[PDB]
């Protein structure tokens, strides 16, 4: 049942992903360094500004993503940045002790760190929660990249002007997703996993909204906001 | 308004 378009369309996705994911983290050398106030906002800022550029690359890949216009390209990517990054981590995060482990002990980031970046248990407690429940679902990264993609181009997205194509191409995507499943994903693991995983989108969605809470509170102070990156103030806001 | 942003989609 998974037609040529669709492996293509997956193929096309794990080549996307495998350009733009450094399992190394060998780039981390080049942030500033961690520091264990708001002691890691400057490492962890950095992370995620280049964490976006990553996800720019992946967005660009993505199958009729370039069929839009730039200024929906720039809506989606804005909206969709910091969930895109909270589910790229879930590579990096392991249950041995609830931390996005990036290939050393510096960086090895726990709530503790994500906290000493200004953020607060409103979202830490989800956000953990948001990365066990995605383990547990053991995903194939056939089916986590797909996720990503899907997850990018949503027509509900605030601003989309062209909502009636970005629905057509995440509907290729969605239908690619729900058909691998069905014909690649053995039973029990299989159960459900097309509504668990949309379901996990709509935990990004209340992640993302609770992040821009916390991050507005951040960025409001300018002694914060000076601690950022360019990048970062561009996509989330100033 | 977004020219980061714009340069990275180049
Ligand atoms: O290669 C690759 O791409 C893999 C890149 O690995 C990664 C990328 C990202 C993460 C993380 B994970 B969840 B925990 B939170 B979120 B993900 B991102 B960092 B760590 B922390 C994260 C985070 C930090 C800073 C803010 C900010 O709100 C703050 F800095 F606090 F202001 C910011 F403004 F958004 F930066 C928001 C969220 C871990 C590993």
């Amino acid at each position: 049942k998974l037609s040529e378009e669709q492996q293509h369309i997956i193929a096309i996705l794990l080549d996307a992903h495998h350009k733009t994911y450094d399992p190394t983290y060998a780039d981390f050398r080049d942030f500033r360094p961690p520091v264990r106030p708001l002691s890691m906002l400057p490492h962890l800022a950095d992370l995620v500004s280049y964490s976006i550029q990553k996800v720019i690359g992946f967005a660009k890949m993505i199958p009729g993503f370039r069929d839009l216009t730039s200024d929906d390209q720039i809506v989606l990517l804005k909206s969709s940045a910091i969930e895109v990054i909270m589910l790229r981590s879930n590579q990096s995060f392991t249950m041995d002790d609830m931390s996005w482990d990036c290939g050393s002990q510096d960086y090895k980031y726990d709530v503790t760190d994500v906290s000493k970046a200004g953020h607060t248990l409103e979202l830490i407690e989800p956000l953990i929660k948001f990365q066990v429940g995605l383990k547990k679902l053991n995903l194939h990264e056939e089916e986590h990249v797909l996720l990503m993609a899907i997850c990018i181009v949503s027509p509900d997205r605030p601003g989309v002007q062209d909502a009636k194509l970005v629905e057509a191409i995440q509907d290729r995507l969605s239908n690619t997703l729900q058909t691998y499943i069905r014909c690649r994903h053995p039973p029990p693991g299989s159960h459900q996993l097309y509504a668990k995983m949309i379901q996990k989108l709509a935990d990004l969605r209340s992640l993302n909204e609770e992040h821009s809470k916390q991050y507005r509170s951040l960025s409001f102070q300018p002694e914060n906001s000076m601690k950022l990156t360019p990048l970062v103030l561009e996509v989330f806001g100033n | 308004n977004h020219p980061m942003l714009m340069n990275l989609l180049k």
